[PDB]
């Protein structure tokens, strides 16, 4: 995450992080409930090993709460690939289910016509991770969280240099350096209808970070609410 | 009512069905008996921050 904010605590409870073989977050995802982590079909290749940590906030150092728990299914969009970045979800189910406690819990799924008519309709949503800080610095240890202006759709198109599907949304600032970047994908993008944090995008890709002229692009949760519902049964 | 007007009055999904609404909650949740509200059955619903 570029520009944005620390999350408090309590602030971003549903974040779960993606740790490859050497211990490092590569790709966040987000708690669905206690067996289930969504998150980027795209971070799969970026290591083979890989398992998730929960109630992290602080990589650096280490306190009360943090867990690590091993994936037992990977379950991938049958028709994501990296040609196109296209159904760009997976859904994993974890070996030993998440005991929910301080900063970590699920974010909800919602309805599909109700999400596209109100939560998608907000000026605003919020994107979490422990992702870069710059498009060329380092990730931060420091879980952050940044509110993203959703973007209409043919202006995306038009910033664009890549095909934009009705499987992916853009959020973001035309140039104000605030942006989601490497490390962030796979995390959750959420969008808040009255106190409560419904999942709507998985950050996904964009061209370099916080670009001028460039925005987040993000997997649109409400194409796929049928598929993680058939995912987690 | 209409959906499109303060959300039915429902504290989450709300749906329009015969001319009238329907509300409707998140799985953790369960409809208030004024058929509007979500009350969580546990101590970390979804969606909620974690601040108690
Ligand atoms: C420095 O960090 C950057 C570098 N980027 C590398 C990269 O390959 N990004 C792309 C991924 C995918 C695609 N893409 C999209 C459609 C079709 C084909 C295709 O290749 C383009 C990228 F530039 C990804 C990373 N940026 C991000 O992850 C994000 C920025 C904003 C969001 Cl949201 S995710
Ligand atoms: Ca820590
Ligand atoms: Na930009």
């Amino acid at each position: 995450i570029v520009g944005g904010q620390e999350c408090k605590d309590g602030e971003c409870p549903w974040q779960a992080l993606l740790i490859n073989e050497e211990n490092e977050g590569f790709c966040g995802g987000t708690i669905l409930s206690e067996f289930y982590i969504l998150t980027a079909a795209h971070c799969l290749y970026q290591a083979k090993r890989f398992k998730v940590r929960v109630g992290d906030r602080n990589t650096e150092q280490e306190e009360g709460g943090e867990a690590v728990h091993e994936v037992e299914v990977v379950i991938k969009h049958n028709r994501f690939t990296k040609e196109t970045y296209d159904f760009d979800i997976a859904v994993l189910r974890l070996k030993t289910p998440i005991t929910f406690r301080m900063n970590v819990a699920p974010a909800c799924l919602p309805e599909r016509d109700w999400a596209e008519s109100t939560l998608m309709t907000q000026k605003t949503g919020i994107v979490s991770g422990f992702g870069r800080t710059h498009e060329k610095g380092e990730q931060s240890t420091r879980l952050k969280m940044l509110e993203v202006p959703y973007v209409d759709r043919n202006s995306c198109k038009l910033s664009s240099s890549f095909i934009i599907t009705q499987n992916m949304f853009c959020a973001g600032y035309d140039t104000k350096q605030e942006d989601a970047c490497q490390g962030d994908s796979g995390g959750p993008h959420v969008t808040r209808f009255k106190d409560t944090y419904f999942v709507t995008g998985i950050v996904s890709w964009g061209e370099g970070c916080a670009r001028k002229g460039k925005y987040g692009i993000y997997t649109k949760v409400t194409a796929f609410l049928k598929w993680i519902d058939r995912s987690m049964k | 009512k209409l959906c499109s007007l303060d959300n039915g009055d429902c504290d989450q999904f709300c749906h329009e069905e015969q001319n009238s609404v329907v509300c409707s909650c998140a799985r953790g949740y369960t409809l208030a008996d004024n058929g509007k509200a979500c009350i969580p059955t546990g101590p970390y619903p979804c969606g909620k921050q974690t601040l108690e």
